[PDB]
């Protein structure tokens, strides 16, 4: 059987794929399958044919899921697929996952491998949510036909549920504590299917069977160990890879609010903050500054939750967060006061978090003049060091960083331009939204009647902040809507060019080396010009975000310097308040839904409903 | 609660307590003046107060629960001896 | 072939490595970034109209 085995997937898989019927391929792989699984299925089976075999069936997976997502007078591409069929090997892939015992712990790893591939089959290739994407009216998502994937999913989760909360106990339990491979392919598992998992059945028994809690509480446990790899030559990288795949199962669920909250009564956040492999920032294999970085992305990435649909309910989330800030309040200024995209957008999440949880309302309860004083120093900290940012990005210093990068500016580089810029966005517009959060709060201190004006570096224990700063960024951000509102045209026209490339451009492509495949050639550029597409919409949106944001600050700005003493236009404004709004218009949309259509709260849903057409 | 929070809270009480005894607050009665500098932790007061505290053990127990309330496992030889 | 074997089994668990990072990572920033947007936009409109 080892002999048989090897040969057969040795050569299947290596041999130049010169197979002309793929369909034929996926019936031979589909037969030898069933074939392996019903003889195996025995009880009177022995079991040195167990591992023998499981590897074979892990290994037709992967061949499988390879050939499908390629494959992947218009019913001749799935007509040999066969969803039963998928459905029908699913079932007999669990059952043997079933009667593996745990000695065989080898055998379920290499099946919760494949079983990782059958699931990303159906996994619908991640569409862009493109600025277009939000023209197709609930009505249109609603009375359009059904998608195959999603009653996969559907059928999938039954049959998961068919072997009740024994298969997911038990692999459950081998995700928390097996072996090197095993707990990583296990936790992957549990990624995905918490992933696909609408009812969210899977999540109910991780919490109430506690395992939930002990993944987060083995985080804990790696304190000594993460120490040791901040040596130059560390041992091992799997417990890297491992921890790797315990922060995507953890980002995984944190993405539903229900999820969020049940992490939250968890304290994640508490367990994170008492961690200190957070504070050992390297003096300035991959490289040990490079390593604490690693560690610092799932700690803050995860932290930033609280941003999903952790709605206002998820307040305590902030101040939870503010603590985690505070106990490292060391590194997070030393991360303030070191130009890197990690760099950048480390600072649009730390930004956003305080801007979020900083309000003063969170003082005075938690009073129950020490904590007052904390606070208040750290929210002084926030804001001379947000104020910092605009001599960095509002200067002569922009050029500086713009063409540092210059030296090598590929797609990739015109990419991180683009984070740049969108970090700059990000964390102004979120310290721009405090600012005026803490202005609508107090009032703007209607008390301030007292003189507002003089009638004419290491964080140290008092500084004094300047208001001309203001002035310099209403020009700067003047400016910068400008160029940044030039650099959008541009961007659409370039979009518009790739839009305006048919068919005919893939004959026209091919036509040069026909007598990589020139079907794969238009392929792969099928794949770089979806990468630009969506490059050029997040700049589009992002352009869109910078307009309004300046436009509203700067007109909120000149409303109130109006009254105090102060002692290319016709073209920008052209090109953004008319053209992008009825170029943009799908303004005053659907009207069918609502038109069919316990009044509060199903008002406040509607409206809810709204929003996410908008998205 | 996170150890931080609850040891800056409990830092705070402590404080309030040391500024009222500083006020002398309780200078009329001996014995609450006694009760609040065993709040403080005053390790004087606490082993004037031995029979009430039997043991050495208590002893620990009294003085980890009014000087350092988070005490890690490794440091409890140290307070013990 | 060992050498053929082992090549294998490296590049399928490659594989599910760069699906657990593009699925989290992708995610979380993009959401972040949609949140943002869609939260900014409803309230100034809302306080543009009750502000008039």
């Amino acid at each position: 059987l080892e002999s048989w085995r090897q040969l057969v997937e040795i050569i299947l898989t290596a041999c130049p794929q010169d197979l002309i019927p793929t369909e034929h391929r996926q019936l031979i792989i589909r037969d030898l399958l069933q074939d392996l699984h019903v003889k195996i299925l025995d009880d009177d089976a022995a079991q040195e044919l167990m591992p023998i075999v499981a590897g074979a069936v892990f290994t037709l997976t992967a061949h499988l899921s390879q050939s499908v997502r390629t494959e992947l007078n218009i019913s001749a591409g799935f007509a040999s697929i066969g969803d039963s069929s998928l459905h029908m090997i699913l079932r007999n892939l669990l059952e043997f996952i079933l009667k593996t015992g745990g000695g065989f712990q080898r055998v379920r790893a290499h099946l919760y491998g494949s079983l990782l591939y059958y699931l990303q089959i159906a996994q619908r290739p991640d569409e862009p949510d493109t600025l277009e994407s939000a023209h197709k009216s609930m009505w249109e998502r609603l009375t359009a036909p059904e998608d195959v994937f999603s009653k996969l999913q559907r059928d999938n989760l039954s049959i998961f549920e068919s072997y009740g909360t024994a298969l997911m106990e038990v692999v459950c339990r081998d995700a928390c504590d097996g072996h090197d491979i095993g707990r990583m392919l296990a936790l992957a598992l549990l990624d995905r299917i918490v992933s696909v998992d609408r009812q969210q059945q899977w999540l109910l028994y991780l919490s109430n069977s506690g395992y939930l809690k002990v993944l987060v509480d083995s985080l804990a446990e790696d304190d000594v160990v993460l120490r040791n790899l901040l040596t130059p030559q560390p041992p091992l990288l799997k417990a890297l890879y491992i921890y790797e795949s315990k922060m995507a199962f953890l980002t995984r669920v944190a993405k539903s609010s229900q999820g969020a909250i049940e992490l939250l009564r968890s304290g994640v956040i508490v367990r994170l903050a008492q961690c200190q492999v957070y504070d050992m920032r390297p003096e300035t294999i991959p490289a040990p500054v490079e390593r604490y970085r690693q560690i610092l992305l799932p700690a803050l990435q995860i932290c930033q939750l609280i941003l999903t649909s952790s709605t206002a309910q998820h307040l305590q989330a902030a101040g939870q967060v503010l603590q985690f800030l505070v106990a490292h309040s060391d590194t997070i200024q030393a991360i303030l006061r070191s130009g890197s995209l990690g760099s950048l957008q480390e600072l649009a999440l730390l930004t956003g978090i305080i801007s979020k949880a900083a309000l003063p309302g969170v003082l005075n309860e938690l009073d129950i003049d020490g904590s007052m004083m904390e606070l208040q120093g750290h929210i002084g900290r926030f804001q001379r060091q947000c104020l910092a940012l605009l001599n960095r990005f509002g200067g002569s210093d922009r050029l500086r960083q713009l063409s540092l990068q210059d030296d090598s500016s590929r797609l990739d580089g015109v990419s991180k331009k683009d984070d740049m810029e969108l970090a700059m966005q990000q964390i102004c517009s979120n310290v721009m939204e405090y600012c005026q959060a803490l202005m609508i709060q107090n009032s703007p201190s209607f008390q301030q009647t007292v003189c507002l004006f003089t009638p004419s570096s290491i964080l140290p224990s008092w500084r004094l902040p300047s208001l001309g700063v203001v002035i310099h960024l209403l020009k700067q951000s003047a400016n910068n809507f400008f160029t940044y509102y030039d650099i959008h045209r541009q961007s659409v026209g370039k979009l518009q060019n790739v839009e305006q490339l048919p068919p005919d451009e893939i004959k026209e492509l091919c036509q040069s080396e026909m007598p990589i495949s020139t079907t794969q050639k238009y392929g792969l550029a099928r794949r770089r010009l979806v990468k630009l597409i969506n490059s050029r919409a997040k700049l589009l949106s992002l352009c869109s975000y910078i307009i309004e944001t300046c436009l509203y600050i700067l007109w909120r700005h000149l409303e109130y310097y109006l009254l105090h003493c102060t002692t290319q236009q016709d073209v920008d404004t052209l090109l953004r308040e008319g053209a992008n709004s009825f170029g943009e218009s799908l303004q005053k949309r659907l009207l069918d839904i609502e038109s069919l259509y316990f009044i509060q709260a199903l008002v406040r849903r509607i409206r809810g409903l709204l929003r996410v057409s908008r998205v | 609660q996170t150890l931080t929070e609850f040891e800056l809270k409990w830092q705070h009480w402590r404080e309030e307590c040391e500024r009222h005894l500083q006020n002398g607050t309780f200078s009329s009665n001996v014995h609450m003046e006694a009760v609040c500098r065993v709040l403080l932790g005053d390790e004087e007061v606490l082993l004037e107060k031995r029979d009430l505290m039997t043991t050495w053990y208590h002893f620990l127990v009294s003085r980890l629960l009014f000087k350092h309330p988070t005490v890690k496992p490794t440091e409890l030889h140290f307070y013990a001896q | 072939f060992l050498k053929n074997e082992k090549d294998n089994a490296l590049l399928s668990a490659i594989e599910e490595s760069r699906k657990r990072t593009f699925v989290m990572a992708e995610e979380y920033h993009r959401e972040s970034m949609l949140v943002e947007w869609e939260q900014v936009k409803q309230r100034v409109l809302h306080t543009l109209l009750a502000s008039g």
